[PDB]
């Protein structure tokens, strides 16, 4: 409603960095709101794209970010008998970046890995990473849950049973308010999906620089089920977190499985054993039901109220008998007797192949009336196609049904505006959360301040 | 006081026989409508579309060549001679092409360790197969048959990791290129789509980190490969659907019996489709073309392109010399020859600020049309 | 520990209302729905009727919808049901339940109601 | 609405021993079926939820097995203090219905 866009201020990368894939707020010591974003093209140091992470500091002017100093380099060490190798190459760093309000948890999903024993590997494979660091202490610490040594010679002779190579783990990463660190593997268990939860505090404290394999004692993975609607499902490619079974001491996460049960995709709830409280199917195939999960009380009851995107879901007209626009559902947790599963609303995008859902960011109180006001982004919506950013702020029964004001995007065709945005985080200190918006495409961020 | 009415143009007679030359056999009529039509009316228009008997086809066999494949690249390295003499009484000339595909050639979809994996796949298995492509294009659509049971001989699978397959990057691509692969413009297309897994959709590419969507360009190089596999997303069902009508593509969905109720959903997402039942070794696809051929011939559901969000529509359809069905556009049911007629009744909204626009009412899979050159006196 | 400590046993006249008080100690009273319960003769329990302490949300079971006008105290940590139009058939036990993410923890007590 | 089935309305077994409270659904629910255990001048008291999920205050040795429509509470150790009539509930769709109840008895 109150998100002037007159006046923005455009962070820029390196040009064909992406500079902007995934971005998220970090508090620093001081509260100076600076801004984390990801990007998953930045040169290395051997003239090759491995990633890097731009911390941001807010800037009423915007500009160019000084980066974090991460490791690019391929590590190798003769442990044992086995050639521990990580590749670090096009390997994203800041494919999905996350603050716990010290600590930068910068994901690369597509790090490779491979351990040879004088025959035979693992079979070299994005096993992802997640690299760590205080901008304060400056004590880097990485955390690759995935990264297991066992040869392939096995796998293949346990029907690829706890195949856990292919992770990709920090590709959708979420850290609770407690201090664990969620990542997200679509493709662990072979391309069924995983999580990764250990706790941060105990990533830094068994984390030595070095060793490439090692196990952090206290994670806790999820499971390989062996339902065949399972398989294939992409679980975990959007995670987020919130309260869905009443211990607020436990949290509960909110997987989102794009190619569930055949491309149809649910929203698993889950508890922080991954036991399922909860299911969302979607309506239709081939639409990306949990390509982009959110989770905020949109209507001032208390109750976590989780909001999921179909970007590829195809509405009905009547020229068109199925024209691809998107759709965000808003699935309600009652705060009656009944349970969470019938999609209270159903927000639908306006242009076609805008992908409208594909990053939902819960704004929080945007105009200071109680309720929490989602906003929507379609990378390619818009009249023209060049992005749009849609606000949808919830009144008392859920979201509105017509966005209180969209954000046409400011950069230039192709920049897939709204491909990750941020919000509920006061960077100015207006008293007002402010949405930053991450358009990769043009290598830039836009941050739109809420004046009141 | 105004009147509003509406003529025809053209109007010419449907095609009995089909076989002739160079004719411009008509499927469809009338051809244009001149409808003038005052705000808040409407003026209805019939059309009458026909299938007509030896239409030239065009079979372009685009199938999966994972390593699950490979019992079905020693029946279809016969198939081609049998399609065209069993197809042979169905139309007058048709002609056969061969797509192929496995995935995106990048990780987590293809091996690519140890480096001779790259190199073939299949190292871990003791066998030896060719390198991952997205989709490699191998014989233009050509009259002569004797080209396509030779061309396929020299096929060869490759093996993927991920069971789904990059089927969608060939579809499209098939459709999206119409100098390479020939589609004959005056003809029915028929792209049979032959694979035993599921496939990848759009925003499925970005665990490979390939996040640009696809944008529906020929890509297809003069090596006849797809170029743009490795940095270009899968194609969302309803980017694929677009191109798969704008180039009147009848797609066949020719899989296997444990995917069929996967592929019997899509085709209900995309118009003018069918799903066969493959077998494990592919014996049956030279009966599933023609079961599928009587099936898509069997349907006149019609298509609307480019109509305005104010000229609403709502129409009669007219089946078997009786059936006013009103509100159907999919006479099914039908035959290779028995023509049907349409009843259509446009439902204009207010006086559009543009005084003139067009549609098109063009049946799905059939580049005969009624354009309806709308005027607004 | 947080025990809902409902009132009493009542006898009431028939066609003449009775209102059925639950009240709520410790546990910050607007957290969750106050729901209410009946257990007939049979011992078999059907449920009545939700009511939102934040608002007013009076969901109710279509069955006794009627006769059923759940009220709440917010301020008092109280919630009443004040069934309504009483007859023979409706002598029960009526448990002033909780809700909290669609369970029913803690009930309390349960007031026994008797027409004559 | 959904009607809930307990088949046995009065189970009975030695104490110490495992007994297994039964309860159907007549329509396909997920995993939300709760369980309560209703002794002898009211005093009801919430067992596992959400099919297996132990109460904070309720001891170890409850535990429910259902999914689908075939649910369980599945007692071990049968104590003195264990004997009630457990209600199982379905908690997905207005209006949630509880079970029959099953009358229990130590032997
Ligand atoms: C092609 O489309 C068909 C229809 O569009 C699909 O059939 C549908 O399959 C879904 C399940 O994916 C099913 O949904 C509900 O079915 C049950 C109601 O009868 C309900 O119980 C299901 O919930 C779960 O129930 C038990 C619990 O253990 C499980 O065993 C079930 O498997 C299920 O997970 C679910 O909510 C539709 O009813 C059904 N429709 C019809 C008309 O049959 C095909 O599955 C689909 N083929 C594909 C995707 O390959
Ligand atoms: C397509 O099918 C429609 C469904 O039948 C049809 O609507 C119906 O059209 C007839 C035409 O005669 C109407 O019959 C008459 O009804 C009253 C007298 O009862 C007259 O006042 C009307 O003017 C009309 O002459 C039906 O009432 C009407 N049914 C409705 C509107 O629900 C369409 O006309 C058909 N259109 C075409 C182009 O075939
Ligand atoms: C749609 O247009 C057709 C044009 O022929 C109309 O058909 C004529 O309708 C009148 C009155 O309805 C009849 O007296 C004629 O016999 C019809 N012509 C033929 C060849 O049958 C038709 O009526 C129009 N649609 C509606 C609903 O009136
Ligand atoms: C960024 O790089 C792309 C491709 O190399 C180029 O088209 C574009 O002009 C560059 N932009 C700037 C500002 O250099
Ligand atoms: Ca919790
Ligand atoms: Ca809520
Ligand atoms: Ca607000
Ligand atoms: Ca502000
Ligand atoms: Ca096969
Ligand atoms: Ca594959
Ligand atoms: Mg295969």
């Amino acid at each position: 409603l109150n998100l002037d866009p007159v006046q923005l201020t455009f962070y820029a990368g390196p040009n064909g960095s992406q500079f902007g894939f995934s971005l998220d707020f970090h508090k620093d010591s001081h509260g100076r709101v600076a801004i984390v974003v990801g990007a998953p093209r930045t040169l290395g140091p051997s003239q090759e794209e491995t990633g890097g992470v731009f911390l941001c500091p807010w800037r009423a002017e915007g500009g160019q970010c000084p980066s974090l100093l991460f490791d690019l380099r391929d590590e190798t060490r003769n442990v044992g008998s086995q050639t521990l190798q990580t590749f670090k190459a096009r390997q994203g760093l800041g494919a999905s970046v996350v603050s716990w309000s010290d600590v930068i948890v910068a994901c690369a999903p597509w790090q490779h890995w491979n351990v040879l024993e004088k025959t035979e590997e693992a079979e070299k494979t994005p096993v992802g990473s997640c690299f760590l660091a205080q901008p304060e202490s400056g004590r880097r610490a990485e955390y690759s849950p995935c990264r297991g040594n066992t040869l392939s010679r096995i796998y293949v002779e346990n029907d690829f049973s706890w195949d856990k190579r292919y992770c990709e783990a920090g590709f959708s990463s979420v850290v609770t308010q407690a201090g664990e660190l969620v990542l997200g593997a679509p493709g662990g268990y072979y391309f069924l999906g995983l999580l990764a939860q250990a706790p941060v505090a105990d990533i830094f404290s068994s984390y030595r620089p070095g060793i490439l394999l090692w196990h952090v004692s206290s994670q806790s993975l999820s499971f390989d089920s062996s339902n065949p609607e399972y398989f294939d499902g992409y679980w975990g490619y959007s995670v987020a977190v919130g309260e869905f079974d009443g211990d607020l001491n436990t949290t509960e996460y909110v997987v989102g499985a794009p190619t569930w049960s055949w491309t149809l995709g649910a929203v698993e709830i889950l508890d922080s054993y991954y036991q399922r409280l909860h299911r969302l199917r979607g309506e239709q195939m081939a639409s990306y039901f949990g390509h982009s999960v959110a989770v905020t009380d949109v209507n001032g009851d208390g109750r976590h109220d989780l909001l999921v995107g179909a970007p590829l879901y195809m509405e009905s007209r009547a020229d068109r008998k199925l024209a691809e626009v998107g759709r965000v559902y808003l699935f309600l947790q009652p705060r009656g007797p009944h349970a969470l599963g019938a999609p209270s609303l159903l927000l639908t995008g306006t242009q076609l192949y805008g992908r409208f859902g594909s990053a939902i960011a819960p704004l929080g109180d945007l105009d200071r009336d109680g309720y929490n006001d989602i906003a929507v982004a379609a990378p390619y919506g818009g009249p023209s196609g060049r992005g749009q950013v849609l606000v949808f702020l919830g009144q008392s029964e859920g979201l509105r049904s017509r966005p209180s004001q969209v954000l046409d995007s400011p950069f230039p065709t192709g920049s897939a505006f709204g491909f990750s945005l941020r919000g509920a985080v006061d960077i100015d200190d207006n008293g007002y959360p402010d949405l930053i918006v991450g358009a990769y495409g043009a290598n830039q961020v836009a941050v739109y301040r809420a004046q009141p | 006081f105004p009147v509003s009415e509406a003529r025809v143009l053209e109007d010419r007679p449907l095609s009995d026989k089909g076989s002739g030359d160079s004719s411009q056999v008509t499927q469809v009529s009338p051809q244009r409508i001149a409808l003038r039509l005052r705000p808040d009316d409407s003026k209805n228009f019939s059309i009458q579309v026909r299938q007509v008997e030896d239409y030239p086809v065009d079979i372009y066999y685009l199938m999966d060549l994972s390593y699950s494949m490979k019992d079905d690249l020693w029946s279809i390295q016969n198939l081609g001679t049998k399609l065209a003499t069993q197809m042979r009484k169905l139309t007058s000339n048709l002609r056969i092409g061969f797509g192929a595909f496995v995935d995106k050639p990048v990780s987590p979809y293809m091996y690519i360790s140890p480096p001779e994996a790259l190199e073939n796949p299949c190292y871990d298995m003791k066998t030896t197969c060719l390198p991952m492509f997205g989709y490699k294009h191998v014989l233009t659509l050509t009259d002569q048959v004797t080209r396509f049971n030779e061309e396929v001989k020299k096929q060869s699978v490759s093996r993927n990791r991920d069971a789904p397959e990059g089927g969608f990057d060939a579809i499209m691509q098939a459709t999206v290129c119409d100098e390479k692969i020939g589609w004959r413009n005056d003809a029915s297309h028929l792209l049979v789509f032959t694979t035993d897994a599921k496939t990848h959709i759009a925003l499925d590419g970005r665990l490979a980190g390939i996040v640009q969507p696809n944008d529906g360009q020929c890509h297809v190089g003069s090596d006849n490969h797809y170029s743009a596999s490795t940095t270009m997303d899968y194609p969302s069902l309803g980017l694929m659907t677009e191109k798969l009508s704008q180039k009147n593509i009848n797609l066949i969905f020719a899989v296997t019996e444990n995917v069929v109720n996967l592929y019997q959903n899509y085709s209900e997402l995309i118009p003018g489709t069918t799903v066969g039942v493959l077998s494990m070794d592919s014996s049956n696809v030279l009966q599933l073309i023609v079961d599928a051929y009587g099936k898509i011939r069997s349907k006149v559901e019609l298509e609307v392109r480019d109509l305005p969000e104010e000229l609403s529509l709502s129409f009669n359809a007219t089946c078997l010399n009786n059936e006013v069905i009103p509100g159907l556009k999919s006479c099914m049911g039908l035959k290779i020859g028995d023509t049907v007629s349409f009843s259509i009744e446009a439902k204009v909204r207010g006086c559009p600020q543009e005084k003139e626009k067009s549609f098109t009412i063009k049946p799905v899979g059939f580049k005969d049309s009624l354009i309806v050159q709308v005027t607004f006196d | 520990e947080v025990l809902l400590q409902q009132s009493g046993p009542e006898l009431v006249k028939p066609g003449a209302s009775v209102k059925i008080p639950c009240k709520t100690s410790g546990y910050t009273f607007t957290d969750s729905n106050m729901d209410w319960v009946k257990q007939s003769h049979g011992k078999s329990l059907e449920w009545i009727g939700d009511i939102n302490p934040n608002n007013g949300g009076t969901l109710y079971n279509q069955k006794f919808k009627d006769k059923a006008t759940l009220t709440i105290d917010k301020s008092s940590s109280t919630a009443y049901m004040e069934l309504r139009t009483l007859t023979s058939e409706d002598t029960a036990v009526y448990y002033c339940t909780r809700s909290y993410y669609g369970r029913f923890d803690y009930w309390g007590q349960g007031t026994a109601l008797t027409v004559s | 609405d959904i009607q809930m089935t307990q088949t046995t309305s009065s189970l009975s077994a030695s104490l110490g021993d495992r007994v297994t409270i039964s309860c159907r659904a007549s329509q396909d629910i997920s995993n939300y079926l709760n369980w309560y255990q209703q002794k002898s001048d009211g005093t009801v008291k919430l067992l596992i939820y959400y099919t297996s999920r132990l109460h904070s205050g309720v001891p170890s040795r409850f535990s429910g097995s259902g999914s689908g429509t075939d649910y369980s509470l599945t007692i071990s150790n049968l104590e003195q203090e264990d004997i009630a009539t457990y209600f199982c509930q379905q908690g997905n769709t207005l209006p949630p219905t509880f079970g029959g109840g099953t009358k229990l008895e130590i032997k």
